[PDB]
């Protein structure tokens, strides 16, 4: 039913620099939105809630932004670990609870 | 710890039926939702349904209506899920997830389904082959 | 005394007229009013009352905090007669999380749901005294109404809901007399959910149109047979749809057998009623939420699927104010069945977080055939002022 | 039961005794009571009831801020036994900012005005429920009595008025038989201006002495038949005027046909009843301001224009004390009709800037053919220490 | 009206379902409501009453500190339809710190015990006045069974004590007609203590089952004769005991005429009825305080004083949840007399020192012959929020 679409499909920056990433609902689901991160060969990771609030395995240099129809991750100073698949997910109200279609992160090292 | 610890991976026939299996390691099955989600190879997560440890109430996505049943058992500490009528395309890792949620409203619906912590993935193949 | 038959024609219909309003919500900010949701109203032959489920508290009350979930150990039916506000002196007519009532000619009626989420009980308790039970049969949240029973010749009939919201459930339909279950009917035809129905007297038979939480965002609707027992069902063919959520009046479709597939998952109880091929029915104001609401008459929405001809407009509540459950009731005039409908106007959390409580007030509307003009009756409560 | 039809000889009054009192606004300092204004009193077959329009609230609570206005959505019609103060446990018969009731000896009727200022609805309530409505014919404030209707053999009259309080104003009279109406009349005669009537049965016919806005501080007359339903008006022929303001006794004239246009613009409800040639009647004490209340018999001032001859005057509420408005009710006794009065005893704002609410007390009295002393029965309550 | 004789069989129950509950704790952190103990229900020929010993106070009052002894000069029967909270406009029947109350068929009995503890009186009310008067026959603690009496042909019948609660004691039984004391017969069998009986009509004759203070935690068992006012006694067979304090069911034991000698000393008011030769019965989950309630059927368990065969048990409050007093009463139903019971959810002072005050709420249940699920009510109140 609320589809979800996430953009850009593939994001490439070297370290020690900004990273942000968007994800956009098809109707306004009310802060009810979530963030994942997914390393490679391991089971997905939460790392943002209601679109405003980080879990416990990660620090200050992850932030969320957005309500309504449009929202925004932004990872600050990119290191070798952050290459791994994110993507959101909402949660109003009602099922199907439906996840974006992920953005892939790679590092630009020399 | 409180996490979950998932079933043995699995080769089944088409036409046939698997069950996969999901257990809390702290003993502590509270009334939040176990919920399943699968990842085809080089794909997206797709949530297919769940059940309250407590109160028993379970739920399941369209597409897989007709074909998964989920149950529960407070002693084994375990949630069960049964896929029926495979076929070659449900070749997929399955996790086992604890949601946030632990009320369902009969007016107003869910709160919080959102998965806080996952299980390490059974990976179930359909296929003839030996 | 005779038992009911509701044998009379139905009224000429223009439009609705305002009958009553209970102001709970202003008058608890100093008073001991009970905190509720779910209300409805039910009439005797002599008096109207209007009934809710209690949360077992007063508003100004430490209890009030949390008032949000629909099932608790605490939940009764409360009574009173319609326009007296739920004081301390009202009386509990039974334990229940969920509810129906009617008065056969004779005595009252109540079915009561309590228990557990996967073994709940329902009491049926006649002239004051428990005469009856069953238990939940697919072990999921055994639910019924939320409004009044119809009784003809002594038979009250009841609808009743066991297993999921978002997928296929077990729908049976009760046959009571004097408090004794005489019959079942398992439910039959095209209906594929059913929740919550609002159920008219169109004698020889009973009338009910219903909530699809799965699929539909169309109403289906349900007729019973009072002398074989025998269920048939369909959907509201309109083009104009009454559920929430729903799409645009430029975009929403019908059909008269299948749930139309638009916006169908999630609803809201309601209700519509037919006119010859005109249907008239109410809905709210916004298409996405709970806000302002409506009613109107579609010329041939009865019986065309494509008609999209409204006439007769009256906004209740204005498009800026909270709405919410809804149903219809009938009135026996001095020749002629009359058809009349309540609002609950919900207030608190979860979407007013300058309070820690939820409660409702009410409205009520009768069909008219003389004239009548325009207005807008909300709850009025100053939420930023009043007790947290 | 039978209908009423007040055929007994109206009783040989010598003056008014004490009745009853409600102290509504000193039980308020400690109490849950509504906030009100326009109170008016009634009586079935077997005993008396008090009625007032409530502002949706009770006196000590936040949503008593700002009770001045008189149109509002959320103003209802308040019912109870005479004597027993408007506490939380009070019956809301239905949503008016306007209103009237009557009992036909079988049931009550209520007429009950709500809606917007410009498209305003009348709502017909009778044994319980709606049976008819009507809507703004002029598309000005549609308004009525604010006092009790009267019934003879089941038909039931009531005066209406829509348009101007300052010019030329539409009237009807609407004849009513078991809520439905049956018949309109337009009003005419002489009376140019016709507000808030206080009306009793004078059989074969009804009475009423109404309220002059626009040009007269002599009161217009209007007699209703219910036979033929023909309207004949006039002016009360009294040198000594009834309204307020008005000049002072010194230099005071009246007319039987027209308006003195002395002190014409604005008024008060009140009320006058013939005796003979004589006229019974009441009045403010103060001729500028709604302060005290005295009653008096004036010789001939019912068919002699130039009469200011008084007897057997008493005071009510003392020159220092605050009024409002005042009204007849009709009483059957075991073998005469009895006239009794009822006094509104306005408390608060915009005059007494000590509270933030206005709202009153009541006082009653009786004709008596027997003998009488002095007092006088103010309100009573200290603004300067109770709630603000 | 005729005199009720309760003439019809006893219906066929396999188990009970819920009936009503009050809130009261709940409802008084927010409201007026009385201090009360020691309730109980029963019935008129049309509805169901709620009784109480109040401790003349309200719980948000000064008064309401120390309510924990039982004899005070204050204490007065509260009587309400069941389901209406005790708020200020309850009626107090008599004075009393210890009562019983019946309908004949005709009108109301309440028999009323007060004064000092060594020269107390028994007062016998009937249809609203005092009909006769009796003084403690041994001075120490005249007391009755705090639940119903039971009236058959216009004679009803009442168990009373005085003398010892670890000792011998003297038991009479009183034969009243119209409120006037007919015949006294003195306690006769092997019953060695009674206290606090709970009775049920068994046509033609009346049957009790009582606490034992002394000796037994096995239930003493009273038989009436109303023909030749005849008396007989034995105890429970049961191999599961009634009492508290009692020994485990492992190594529990019975005997049908003697006290079992087992955690003899103490006890609490409870219940048990026969079903042929099986045993209802209901007591608390623990064995050695007043926590939870459980109901269950004992096989055998009439007649047998070997039996521990248990089936259909329910838990009605659960084991972490606080009890007290619970008792039988009857309701007539179309075909056949049906049994129901109540329990006492004690909260407050000795055990719960958050507060000062002790009360308590009530839960009802009625026999069925239909189904029933699962569930808890408990009290629900947060003593740590609300007034000390
Ligand atoms: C004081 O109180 C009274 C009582 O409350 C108020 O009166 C009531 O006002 C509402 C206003 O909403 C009316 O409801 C509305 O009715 C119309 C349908 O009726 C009109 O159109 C009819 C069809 O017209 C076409 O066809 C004819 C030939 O048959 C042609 O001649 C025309 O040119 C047109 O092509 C027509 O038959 C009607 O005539 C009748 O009524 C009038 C009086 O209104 C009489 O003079 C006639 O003699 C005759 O009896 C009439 O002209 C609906 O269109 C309305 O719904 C639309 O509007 C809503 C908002 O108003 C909106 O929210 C809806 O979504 C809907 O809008 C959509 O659909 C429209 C087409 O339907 C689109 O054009 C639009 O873009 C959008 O897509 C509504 O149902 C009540 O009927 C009326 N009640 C009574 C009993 O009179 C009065 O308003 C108050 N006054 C004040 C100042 O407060
Ligand atoms: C205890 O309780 C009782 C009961 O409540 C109290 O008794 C009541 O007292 C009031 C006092 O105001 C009386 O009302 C007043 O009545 C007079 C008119 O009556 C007097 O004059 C009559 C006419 O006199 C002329 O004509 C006769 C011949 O017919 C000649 O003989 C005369 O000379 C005159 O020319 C006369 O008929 C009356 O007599 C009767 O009544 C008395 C008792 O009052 C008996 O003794 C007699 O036997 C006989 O039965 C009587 O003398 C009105 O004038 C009063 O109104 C004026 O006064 C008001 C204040 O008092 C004032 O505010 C008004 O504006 C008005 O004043 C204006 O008008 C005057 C002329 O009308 C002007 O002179 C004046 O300047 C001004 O312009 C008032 O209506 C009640 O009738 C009386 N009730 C009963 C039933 O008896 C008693 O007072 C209480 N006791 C105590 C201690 O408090
Ligand atoms: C939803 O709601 C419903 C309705 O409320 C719930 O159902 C109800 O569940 C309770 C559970 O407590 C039942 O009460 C219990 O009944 C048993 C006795 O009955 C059982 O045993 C019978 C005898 O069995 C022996 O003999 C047969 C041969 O005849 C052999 O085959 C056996 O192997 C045994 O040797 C047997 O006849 C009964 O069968 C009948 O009932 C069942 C349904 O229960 C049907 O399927 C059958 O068709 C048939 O009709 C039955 O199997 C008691 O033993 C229970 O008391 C013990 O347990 C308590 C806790 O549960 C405990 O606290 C007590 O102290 C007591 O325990 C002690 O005694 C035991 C032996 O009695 C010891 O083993 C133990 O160690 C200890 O010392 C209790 O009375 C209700 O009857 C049932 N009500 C109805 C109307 O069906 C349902 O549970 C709810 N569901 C959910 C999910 O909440
Ligand atoms: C008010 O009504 C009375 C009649 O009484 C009313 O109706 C009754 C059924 C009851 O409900 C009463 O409680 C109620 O007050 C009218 O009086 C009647 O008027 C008619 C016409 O003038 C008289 O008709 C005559 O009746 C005789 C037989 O009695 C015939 O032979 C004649 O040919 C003719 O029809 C009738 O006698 C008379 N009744 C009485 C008791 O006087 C009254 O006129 C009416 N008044 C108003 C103002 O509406
Ligand atoms: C209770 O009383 C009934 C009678 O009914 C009672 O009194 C009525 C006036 C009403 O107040 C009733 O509401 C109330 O219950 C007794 O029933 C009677 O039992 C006797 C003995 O079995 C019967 O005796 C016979 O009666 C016929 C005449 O009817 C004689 O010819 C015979 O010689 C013989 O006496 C009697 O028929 C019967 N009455 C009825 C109406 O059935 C009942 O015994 C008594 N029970 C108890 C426990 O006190
Ligand atoms: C449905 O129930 C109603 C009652 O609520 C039934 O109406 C009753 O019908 C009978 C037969 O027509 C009426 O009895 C007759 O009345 C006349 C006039 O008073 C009298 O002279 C005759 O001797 C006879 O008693 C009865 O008055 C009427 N009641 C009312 C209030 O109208 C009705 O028959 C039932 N409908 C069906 C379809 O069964
Ligand atoms: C206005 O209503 C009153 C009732 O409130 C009417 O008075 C009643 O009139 C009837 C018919 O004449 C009287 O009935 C008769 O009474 C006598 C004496 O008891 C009896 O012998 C006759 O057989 C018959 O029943 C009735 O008693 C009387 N009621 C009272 C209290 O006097 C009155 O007629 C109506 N007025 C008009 C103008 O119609
Ligand atoms: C116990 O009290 C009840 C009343 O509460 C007694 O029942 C009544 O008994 C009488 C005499 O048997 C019944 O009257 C007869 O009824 C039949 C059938 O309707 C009728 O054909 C006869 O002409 C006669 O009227 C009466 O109906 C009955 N009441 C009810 C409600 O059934 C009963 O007799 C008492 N029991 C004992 C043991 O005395
Ligand atoms: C009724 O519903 C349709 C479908 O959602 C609306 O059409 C869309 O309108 C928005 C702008 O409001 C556009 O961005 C989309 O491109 C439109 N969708 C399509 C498929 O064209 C329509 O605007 C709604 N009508 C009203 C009056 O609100
Ligand atoms: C329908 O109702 C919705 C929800 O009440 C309205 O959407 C809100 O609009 C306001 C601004 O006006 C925003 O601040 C909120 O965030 C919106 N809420 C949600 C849940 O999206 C909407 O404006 C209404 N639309 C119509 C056509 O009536
Ligand atoms: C009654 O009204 C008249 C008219 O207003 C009053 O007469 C005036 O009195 C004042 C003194 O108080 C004079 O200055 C004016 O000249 C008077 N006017 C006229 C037209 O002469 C009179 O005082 C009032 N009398 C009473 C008793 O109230
Ligand atoms: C039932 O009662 C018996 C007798 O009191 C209990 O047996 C005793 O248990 C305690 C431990 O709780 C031991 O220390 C004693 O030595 C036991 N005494 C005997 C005589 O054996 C028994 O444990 C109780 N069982 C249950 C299930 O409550
Ligand atoms: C029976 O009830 C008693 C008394 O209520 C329970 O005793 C309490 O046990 C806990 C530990 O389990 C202690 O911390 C409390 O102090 C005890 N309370 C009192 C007042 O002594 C007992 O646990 C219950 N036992 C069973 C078997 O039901
Ligand atoms: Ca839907
Ligand atoms: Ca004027
Ligand atoms: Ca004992």
């Amino acid at each position: 039913e609320i589809v979800m679409t996430q953009s850009p499909a593939t994001l490439s920056l070297s370290s020690g620099e900004r990273a942000t990433l968007s994800c956009r609902a098809s109707r306004s689901v009310s802060s009810n939105l979530a963030w994942y991160q997914q390393k490679p060969g391991q089971a997905p990771r939460l790392l943002i809630y209601d679109a405003s609030t980080r879990a416990t395995g990660f620090s200050a240099r992850f932030a969320g932004s957005g309500s309504g129809t449009e929202f925004t991750l932004t990872i600050s100073s990119l290191q070798s670990e952050d290459s791994a698949i994110y993507y959101c997910q909402q949660y109003n109200n009602w099922p199907p609870w439906t996840f974006g279609q992920g953005t892939k992160v790679e590092i630009k090292r020399t | 710890q409180v996490h979950l610890v998932q079933s043995g991976a699995e080769v089944k026939e088409p036409g046939s039926s698997v069950t996969v299996s999901c257990k809390a390691s702290g003993g502590s099955f509270n009334n939040q939702a176990i919920s399943w989600v699968r990842q085809a190879p080089g794909q997206g997560l797709e949530w297919m349904g769940g059940i309250f440890p407590i109160s028993g109430t379970p739920t399941s996505a369209q597409r897989f209506q007709g074909r998964v049943t989920f149950t529960a058992d407070e002693s084994t500490t375990t949630v069960y899920m049964d896929l029926s009528s495979l076929r070659s395309d449900d070749t997929a890792v399955y996790y086992c997830a604890r949601a946030g949620s632990d009320y369902f409203n009969r007016d107003l619906g869910w709160e919080n389904y959102y998965f806080a912590s996952w299980g390490q993935g059974t990976l179930v193949t359909v296929s003839s082959a030996s | 005394a005779e038992y009911r038959n509701w044998s009379k024609p139905q009224c000429d219909i223009t439009g609705f007229a305002p009958f009553s309003k209970d102001n709970s919500i202003r008058l608890s900010a100093g008073g001991d009013i009970w905190v509720t949701r779910e209300p409805y109203v039910s009439c005797d032959p002599d008096k109207c009352y209007q009934f809710a489920l209690g949360q077992g508290t007063t508003l100004n009350n430490v209890h009030s905090n949390n008032t949000v979930r629909d099932r608790t150990p605490y939940r009764t039916l409360l009574m009173n007669e319609l326009g007296v506000p739920f004081h301390l002196g009202t009386k509990q007519v039974c334990i229940a999380w969920s509810s129906s009532s009617c008065h056969d000619g004779k005595a009252w009626l109540h079915v009561c749901i309590t228990g557990d989420d996967k073994n709940a009980t329902a009491s049926f308790i006649y002239n004051g005294r428990l005469v009856d039970s069953v238990v939940s049969w697919s072990k999921e949240i055994l639910r019924t109404q939320e409004s009044e029973c119809v009784c003809i010749n002594g038979t009250c009939t009841v609808v009743m809901t066991d297993g999921s919201a978002s997928g296929k459930a077990d729908t049976k339909i009760l046959f009571i007399e004097e408090g004794k279950i005489v019959h079942t009917s398992t439910l039959s035809g095209s209906a594929q959910h059913v929740e919550e129905c609002s159920c008219y007297p169109r004698y020889p038979g009973v009338r009910c149109v219903c909530r699809d939480n799965w699929k539909g965002s169309n109403r289906p609707i349900v007729d019973i047979n009072i002398k074989d027992h025998s269920i048939v069902s369909s959907y509201v063919c309109s083009g104009l749809v009454g559920d929430t959520p729903r799409k645009n009046d430029s975009s929403s479709s019908s059909h008269c057998l299948d749930p139309n597939n638009e916006e169908g998952g999630h609803g809201v109880k309601g209700w519509a009623f037919d006119d010859g091929n005109d249907v008239w029915m109410g809905r709210t104001i916004n298409e996405t939420s709970r806000l302002g609401y409506e009613t109107f008459k579609v010329i041939e929405g009865w019986s065309n699927p494509k008609s999209k001809l409204q006439i007769n407009r009256q906004v209740i509540v204005d498009r800026g104010n909270r709405s919410g459950y809804s149903g219809i009731f009938s009135v026996e005039g001095k020749s002629c069945i009359n058809r009349c409908f309540y609002v609950e106007l919900i207030r608190g959390r979860k979407e007013e977080t300058e309070v820690l409580w939820t409660s409702n007030s009410i409205v009520v509307f009768c069909g008219t055939s003389g004239t009548y003009g325009t207005g807008s009756w909300p709850d009025g409560a100053d939420l930023n002022l009043m007790p947290i």
